[PDB]
RNA sequence: AGAACCUUACCUGGUCUUGACAUCCACGGAAGUUUUCAGAGAUGAGAAUGUGCCUUCGGGAACCGUGAGACAGGUGCUGCAU
RNA sequence: AGGGCUACACACGUGCUACAAUGGCGCAUACAAAGAGAAGCGACCUCGCGAGAGCAAGCGGACCUCAUAAAGUGCGUCGUA
């Protein structure tokens, strides 16, 4: 049975830490002592901690701390470092490296009702967008104008999430 | 007629009844209002008294009746002649 | 059903609209319905108050009502007590922020609708219809109407055979589009049946 | 550029609105494009006017929706914001659109 | 129209409002050529199970004032007769008698 | 200015009776949300959630439930009462 | 819920399509106006003989879509059945 553990890396080199960790596993061939390795890296939460399915021998502990650009485990003590949970890393798994935003046929920025318009007349302005015309690349952001809530057809690039 | 992709139509309840009858091996007539129901291969042999608006008229199902619907064998209007 | 409606034929020229808003095909029907509701409510409420014309005007998701009434005092009641009360109910009816204005009708004898209403009331309280009609006509004339016509119809004096009678005074040109013809109607729900009252009041011709 | 689509049933009212908008634009900013009249929508309706029956008896109504296209070429900081204050005549649906 | 009819209409509308998401989904499933036969069958049966008044093709457009089924207009939500009256009164904005 | 269902007012059966639609109290329950078997369906029986605006606590306004009646309802007749 | 208003010896009213060559069919090709459109109009492209289907932009619209106007014109054919 392999339980989960938290590894701290130099924040920003996290995907390279994950790749080097998989490679150190397949070098020192303790293949039966490692299950998975979650190391996200957006163009990113959590952009600083690497989740490792593992068991605890002192050999595997020295292995993970001999992986380069790794500070150490995070637990109660450094003798016997602490597991956490499977659900904690579970959330990260879903969006580990899945196509998040970016490559989209319409929405370039989360609509909801929080955006700012700058590529137009609305100099340093923000408003709430109820409906949106992504198909025809149009937004109905209701910016506080004329003492009310009148919307204005804005451009996706013109506005900013 | 109905689209081939949609399949044949039979009322669910009617179908269930038919199934029950089959299970039993009984030949007592099943009174039914589903005139819109298509006849099925398993319904062959059964008497099924189809409503014509007014009364249930007994229809002994045959090999030839399969593709047809139950309402086809239960005429509603009752015209004898003008003289 | 010979005659064209005198208000309706003149909306483009000398008469204005009551409901005065723009809406796309989406929200138009709903708006109309709302207007109907609010107007109905107002009529129900301000029956005892002499009310001529409710003018609805909705800009920017907020309804502006304008009540034309002969006596504001009974519609307003105490210093913004009754008006305020009316407002919230109006808002509720609409589903938007409400604003009630109250226009004071100068010369209620020259306002046609008001006159009609009065006549109806008279009929209801069992006066001689003819005498009422005469009063209506005379009063308007006195007040400075270029002309007036009034017409009442059906079960007059509770008679079995219904008929219509009408009194004209001065000139009341209906074919002339530029004539300011204040037309309006009412209905007396008497013991013998309904008695419909029409009244045309010719203020004068507009030159433009 | 700010395109502005004025829509109304009364033409005079619309005209008034347009002028006002122009005025608002012109004091603050510079080079207002102009009040360009688009085609009017004459949405017609026929109805039977009898309560019961008489089909040749009819009234033909219409709603003339007028369009005014006002454009503003240079959106400054003062100009665009100004719109909020300057209140125009009622029953005139405006539709501003930057770019 | 009667009160009863109006009530019925209202009920139908309510039902439509309620069951739209499910019904639509079912329809989609039925349509989808890239799908299992059994699944399709189930969907078809499922639809049957749902109430009839849930369909939007059940509800008739009636006049919003009188409930008159015939002579209806969509823009106004009113039957011809009432529409005309409204027009005459000035109650429909922009609407006036047209000649050309 | 549009009857497959709906529309529909008509026929056949199956059903309801202060009622599908309103107002009023009394008092049982927050509304509603999801799902189960029988039934042609109407309807007739089950499992999960909630207690918001305020109380010298005899309780309330929205929204279901039951009984009493006051009433609702009628595209029923008279266009030769209007 | 199902049926009926869609019944059918018959009579009348109002229409459409015809009986043809001033035409029918085939191939090419020209010139409109006025409207509608968001639980909507739906290009292009792909598949289907076709009705359509799939994918899916542009568009609350002098912008995009419905949407190729047809009679016509030219060339061929049929030759009064």
């Amino acid at each position: 049975k392999k339980r989960w553990y938290v590894v701290q890396a130099f924040s920003g080199f996290e995907g390279r830490v994950a790749t080097s960790l998989r490679e150190h596993i397949k070098l020192h061939n303790m293949e039966d002592l490692f299950g998975e390795v979650m190391v996200p890296t957006e163009e990113k939460f959590f952009p600083g901690y690497v989740l490792v399915q593992m068991v605890m021998n002192d050999a595997s502990w020295h292995l993970v701390r001999s992986v380069p650009r790794v500070m150490g485990f995070i637990g109660g003590t450094s003798d016997r470092p602490a597991p956490i949970s499977d659900k904690e890393v579970d959330a990260i798994m879903n969006r580990l490296q899945q196509v998040g935003d970016k490559p989209r046929p319409k929405t370039l920025f989360e609509p909801g009702e929080m955006v700012r318009v700058n590529d137009g007349p609305f100099a340093d302005f923000n408003g709430v967008v109820e409906e949106v015309d992504y198909e025809k690349s149009r937004l109905k952001v209701s910016v506080s104008i004329f003492g009310r809530a009148t919307p204005v057809e804005l451009d996706f690039s013109q506005v900013e999430k | 007629p109905r689209s081939l992709k949609k399949g044949p139509f039979i009322d669910l309840h009617l179908l269930k009844k038919v199934e029950k009858a089959v299970e039993s091996g009984d030949k007592k007539p099943l009174r039914t209002w589903s005139r819109r129901s298509t006849i099925f291969p398993n319904m062959i042999g059964l008497t099924i008294a189809v409503h014509n608006g007014r009364q249930h008229v007994p229809v002994f199902v045959t090999d030839e009746m399969v593709g047809h619907k139950l309402g086809e064998f239960a005429p509603t209007r009752t015209y004898r002649g003008h003289a | 059903g010979q005659k064209v409606h005198p208000n309706g034929i003149r909306l483009g020229i000398v008469k204005p609209w009551n409901s005065t808003w723009f809406a796309n095909t989406k929200e138009f029907a709903d708006n109309l319905d709302s207007d109907f509701k609010v107007r109905q409510y107002l009529t129900k409420e301000l029956a005892k108050a002499s009310v001529s014309r409710i003018v609805i005007e909705r800009p920017a998701k907020s309804i502006r009502v304008t009540i034309h009434t002969a006596r504001p005092g009974i519609v307003i009641g105490k210093k913004g007590e009754d008006v305020e009360k009316l407002r919230k109910v109006v808002a509720d009816i609409a589903g938007v922020p409400a604003q009630i204005n109250i226009a004071e009708v100068r010369k209620p004898e020259l306002d046609a609708k008001l006159v009609a209403d009065s006549i109806t009331s008279q009929l209801e309280r069992r006066v001689m219809f003819r005498r009422a009609m005469k009063r209506a006509v005379q009063n308007a004339m006195r007040l400075g109407a270029k002309g007036i016509k009034v017409e009442v119809s059906g079960r007059l004096g509770g008679a079995e055979i219904a008929r219509t009678e009408w009194y004209r005074e001065g000139r009341v040109p209906l074919h002339t589009l530029r004539a300011d013809i204040d037309y309006n109607t009412s209905e007396a729900h008497t013991t013998y049946g309904v008695i419909g009252v029409k009244v045309w009041i010719f203020k004068g011709e507009i030159l433009g | 550029r700010i395109r502005i689509r004025l829509k109304a049933f009364d033409h005079r009212l619309i005209d008034q609105a347009t002028a006002e908008i122009v005025e608002t634009a012109k004091r603050t900013g510079a080079q207002v494009r102009g009040p360009i009249p688009l085609p009017t929508r004459k949405e017609r309706f026929t109805v039977l006017i009898s309560p019961h029956v008489n089909k040749d008896a009819r009234d033909q109504y219409e709603i003339r929706t007028h369009l005014r296209l006002v454009d503003i070429v240079e959106p400054t900081e003062k100009t665009v914001d100004a719109l909020m204050r300057l209140d125009l005549a009622a029953g005139v649906d405006v539709q501003i659109s930057l770019g | 129209a009667k009160q009863s009819m109006k009530a019925r209409e209202v009920k139908r509308v309510a039902l439509a409002d309620k069951y739209f998401a499910k019904r639509a989904e079912l329809k989609a499933i039925i349509s989808d050529v890239n799908a299992s036969d059994e699944d399709r069958w189930n969907a078809v049966l499922k639809l049957q199970t749902l109430p009839r008044d849930s369909s939007p093709s059940r509800q008739r457009n009636r006049c919003r004032q009188t409930g008159r089924p015939h002579g209806f207009l969509r823009k106004f939500g009113l039957s011809r007769i009432k529409v005309r009256e409204a027009a005459m009164r000035g109650e429909i904005p922009g609407l006036k008698k047209a000649s050309w």
